[PDB]
């Protein structure tokens, strides 16, 4: 009834920039909540970024001064945009919106590396 | 009660009488009853405060608990502040012992020349201090349900559990502060598998207003 | 009533009168009845007084036994304060309302030294009350025991709301009646009070037989 | 009414005037209405009383005897107490607030000395309410009998309440009236009341006949 | 209204407002309800009379019809008392035309002026009057059944079978004494046949309390 | 359900005294008001006395000073005691009872003449 | 169904002391009062004593200053203690007891100098 | 509200904020509520008013039309008092309490040249509600006609019912208005009306038309 | 509360907590309860203001919030007022009624200057129950379409209500919203809407759409 | 079930007088309004005058000083007494009764002048 | 079912007076609200005049000190009075008529010097 | 369901001290009482220790200055400790835990003494 897919992520060099966009089925605006998860294989998922209805976004302490979570009500998409990636950056990022379960994509690969 | 035109005393009303009498009726003893006793006795004499709990019909186990109560209070007054007056000084009365804070040995025109005086003994508030340390105990013992057994049901609005988890914490705990921690963990984890998710999701640090609105599509 | 503005005499007012008899109507003579007589008649005249008591028009054998008891206690009165300074002299029917004026009533409660008729009257009401509360108690205090099924709690409030009429008095909190509770208990939660050992309080008791029902 | 601050007049209470028009709407003219009817009525000025008579809706049987009766004690008034030439003392209808304008029934009642026209007129309109309660008295006290299973208690409510209606009073001449508490007592109950002997207090009857009943 | 502690203005109560409105939607124009409209307008100004009527709902015929009485009766008043005017004097308002009194062309302030005057103009009680005037006239109309046609029930207790026969008599004759004789006659005729058996053989000038015990048991 | 009868009636002297009784079935004290009605033949029935419960005697003008009107409860009888007989006392006198009708008695013939 | 029986009368000097006693069947505080009568031909039934549960003893002012009635439910039987006899006190005693509706058929007490 | 003790601010008292709102649940905008919308709101500040506004939980699309109103009603306060002794100045906005404190408000109420701030947009409030009582008036004038079977009181109740809603005046009482009445009434009461002639009053034509039903 | 005579202190009134404990019971957390909260508690000392709050039974989830809300706004006051050694300048929890007595907080809010601390404990616990107010808003403003049947009234009814509870005011940036009322009205009226061109008031607009939901 | 019937009327010199009476059937005592209206031939329909049950009589302007309209509820009939009859009288007049609805008579022949 | 036809539109010359009228079908009075658009290819359709039942006139900025709107319900049709015209007023008019959910097919108004 | 096993008792010499401790079946927090009393043959049982859950301990008036009451809720275990023993401790002691009913130990043997 909704379906998420993330895109935008691929590999780009450390001390980079990237933007992920999150498209969502129906309408963004009628979601409670929605965020970002990483995980890289091995270690345990982490949060990322949230966006609670009518609230303010919340950032993880090991991306604040980088990442900005965004939601485009016009194409109704939902962008985390990520600078200054870091070793710690690699790592699949799921996107999550709330409604009535809770509902989640597949995942976009996200592979930071030092370029040339 | 005692009130301001200087400081005289007032019969207790007919409208605070019957509201005491009812609210008991209507709430027994929910948490809300006592912040309401101490509004509705605003002022009160000790001979008032025995008024509003005598006026009560039922409930008698409450009420004897609530009696001994007052009894190990006006021991520990007794133990704490023994009275020597021998001879009275001219302007002034007796000192209070427990018996006349809770009204059982004193007169009511002993208990207003105490709350009356420009060095006031407030026999009246420290009476409804005593009171309010019985109904407390009272409102904990008949609380039905333990805060462990507080889960949420499957079709039930996250709001609605909410509601039922900090309404039980609130009679059983008489201490909104002292666990509030343990209890915040307990929140999630009793709630539903929909909401669960929701909540889990939302990453570490979630304030209860945005666990609420997050959780709304739920149920 | 006489109330402070300086005493002055201010008229029963229409809620008292209405909340008087409605509690007539609704709680009958049960005890809780009588702290509330007490109260709706804060600063009562002796003429205030009996017009609550005549306001009420059911229960008139309970009333008819309140005059007995009040002319009882007026005779008493009459005993204690013979017929012999000697400036004035309430007597029993004078305290009563019977045979004394409004006019005469506030002048006995205002003197300085005040003779308070209007307290006194109170008290021979009330000496009536309590009769009457203890002659409609429906049942002996000997007659209640905790059912099989019946939580240590419901049993508890039955056993002191008797007690409360029988005697009259909120607390009889007798030594023999306290050994009376832990008698007539059901028979698992005796033997948990049983096994409490002497000096058990009231909340001891009933944390202790929390669960028998379950 | 006339208050106090000084004496002053007050209009008549909003509370009052459906206080008296709710209990005669409830209550008819059961007899306990008459001590209601006196204290709604504190302090009244004769308007005043007019204006809570004049209000009721119903009963105007009852209202046309009680202009009756209120006539009645005029002329007697007139014949006791003529009038010769601040306005002079009272007539008949002045008390009554026929002929007379507010401001006249506020200065006798605040004379000094006072011509309480109020209490005055407040005693006559008593007098014939005492009279419409006997009348609207359903039965009289010769057919109250205790019935074959009715508890003693029920009965001498039931006998006392007609007792006060048919007297229009709770107590007048009495005694040979308890010999017919006895004698109208049912066979069983009787045979205990008899044997109860002189000077039995209505509680020493109530305690003898008790279970009785069933 | 004007209250004492000096005559001073205070609001129209919400009890009183509410009270006289409840009073109309529950009695219509019963005869009674005109002496409770009198009292319930103690001491009012004639913007509180206008208050009054202006938040009765329904019955706008009779409202009608009351304004029409009022109307003749301000006229009548112009006619009888016209102001000269002209310079008012220094202590002291103008002098009230018809329309001043029913609060029409008046302030609230002029109005007060005119009964707090030491030679007071009581423009609220004229007023008061004309309403009533008015009122009675609407009673009257709005009777619904003529006298003729009270007769007692075959079942009807007489007591019941007077109520009526009074009540009627009160709201279509708006004199209680004007006419009391002939009616006298017409209650003894149209009583049922038991009661009228009694009746007769009572006598002459048995008296309304006597006619109503000697015919307690019929019915 | 309720019988009356009356007796006394009799011829006696003018001046004379005389007194009738009226016997009524059940209990007198139950009856809500009792009179004396008389009539000669001829003449219209003439009211004589009238007792309404609770109330005091009322007697005709034409008998005023002379008749008075009683109940003797404990008999069940209703007295009606003439004296200075009149030759407009001739005539048969009723008692009635009311109750719920009303009733009436037969009536008792009283003949006023001046004796030997 | 409900049995009273009294005893302790018999010929006693006056001024002298005697004591009667009214046994009872069932149990004797079920009744919720019991007392003493005394009857002869012309002088016709008067009253001696009467106990209403939970009440003062009340007795006739014939021999207020001279009897005591007393009631023991241990015993499950009720006394009248008579001291101070006087001759009009010859008759037939009865005690009676009373519930639902009793008496017992009496003891003589004669006294004389 | 400001009342006399000297003028005194007294607080919103319970009562009054719970009649405002009850007489609105039960009434809507029926033309009496507007009446006692004034009368409730007797002494209020510009504050005052504002909370018993606010206090509708109701009628949004109605008190949203009555802030347009406001709004248009101080643009021309503002346009009949520009900007130039020189003392203070209110302006529309501090009239409708959005601009000025309670502080301002109480200081120009009783100022002596006092500015009424409180009675000015009281003026304002009645002038949206009038709007607000037309726009919800369920039918028109034109369409209110005597039923065949309709006694004449009932229609005359029905019209000027309608009339007061649509004029949201008590009273039309137009010319042109007074025509109609007799125009629409059933067929057997006109003819009796008609042939009353010209100025019979309310009572006279509903005289004339007693018994058209019967 | 603190009230005039002189500023005193009086006691919260029976009538005001049951007003407040029951419209809390009636309405929960729809918008005009705020209103209806600040006039109950005009006046109010913060000791006031927290026994209203802890009067209330239910919507422990709320209460809870309210909490956060104060502990949040009292942070920032000391933020913005370090205060120094008749008590000294108040700290958060002291406005909050925390840590300071009932004299404290008249002490303060009589003083010349005014610390009015239960006005400024006012704002915050308004502050809270805003955002429960928009918390509880059952439906989001971009839902409220015009029904196919339903009257444009009663669809304007419902968008006002809602637009009132999300925004917790009545009247925010509602312009754009003013587009939205016509984008989501029904087919046939959205076209009469448009037609009707810019700056149409609501009172335009419910004429243009009359009749048009049958 | 109702009719009227007028008569009185006839030809008079100008400055005389005139007394119409209306007959009735039934009693007027039921009639809830009575009343006269004129017709000349040409000139429209002129209420002359009113009695509504318990009202006072109403007349017309041009009518006012000289006309008095009365009941004779003995009689049963309703009259209408002319004086200083003018040039404007010359009509024929109908008397009207109102009940369930409103009948009328045929009227009367009235014709006053002073030509020569 | 319910027409609505403009008339009165033609070629005048600028600050030259024209008067537009449209009639209805039915009875005029029984619309709510009427009124006046035009359009152009590139000039978007702009508001020109509106009338609701009960209320005042109302005309766009663009053209407020020329026009007039009228409705005559007596007549059935109503009016759009222009003066002082300008060059942007050359369009297709439209008035609109609106119960239950109307449209003119539009008059042609050409201004120039 | 549930069942207690008191130890800890033995032979001490007057003055002594001792540690009795009463295992407990399942969790004791769910047990609303527990305590200790002890019995010598031919002497009254008599009550010696009371816990009840949320209140303090209660001790008989003979031992109140010399023995303590303790729970181990981490071992699930219930600690009677005796000091300065005195010829009144020789006794049997029980152990006593309140649910559904009371359940009681078998008891341990407690003997003390300074005889020759």
């Amino acid at each position: 009834d909704v379906q998420l897919q993330e895109s935008g992520g691929g590999l780009v060099q450390a001390g980079g920039s990237l933007r992920l966009s999150c498209a969502a089925s129906g309408s963004i605006s009628r979601f409670n909540a929605m965020g970002w998860w990483r995980q890289a294989p091995g270690k345990e998922r982490e949060f990322v970024a949230r966006i609670v209805k009518g609230f303010d976004p919340v950032l993880a302490d090991s991306v604040k001064g980088r990442f900005t979570i965004s939601i485009d009500s016009a194409e109704n998409t939902l962008a985390l945009q990520m600078n200054r990636l870091k070793p710690e950056d690699t790592a699949v990022y799921y996107c999550f919106a709330a409604l009535d379960t809770a509902y989640w994509g597949q995942g976009t690969q996200v592979t930071v590396s030092s370029a040339a | 009660p005692i009130v301001q035109n200087q400081m005289v005393h007032q019969c207790i009303s007919p409208r605070t009488l019957n509201a005491w009498v009812k609210v008991v009726e209507e709430k027994a003893f929910s948490p809300e009853v006592i912040p309401m006793f101490s509004a509705l006795s605003c002022g009160a004499t000790p001979q008032d405060l025995n008024t509003m709990l005598n006026t009560v019909g039922g409930h008698q186990a409450a009420m004897q608990m609530l009696k001994e109560t007052i009894n190990e209070e006006a021991a520990e007054w007794d133990r704490l502040h023994p009275v020597h007056a021998g001879p009275i000084a001219p302007g002034q009365m007796r000192e209070p012992r427990g018996s006349d804070i809770a009204g059982t040995t004193s007169t009511l025109q002993e208990q207003i020349g105490w709350m009356t005086h420009n060095p006031p003994i407030p026999v009246g508030e420290i009476y409804k201090r005593w009171i309010i340390l019985g109904l407390n105990k009272i409102v904990r013992m008949y609380s039905p349900t333990s805060i462990l057994d507080i889960r949420q049901g499957p079709k039930e609005p996250f709001r609605d559990y909410v509601d039922r988890f900090y309404k039980t914490l609130r009679a059983e705990q008489a201490s909104q502060e002292v666990k509030n921690a343990a209890t915040e963990t307990l929140l999630v984890q009793n709630a539903n598998p929909d909401c669960k998710t929701i909540l889990k999701a939302l990453g570490p640090g979630a304030t209860l207003e945005e666990m609420m609105t997050a959780c709304q599509g739920v149920g």
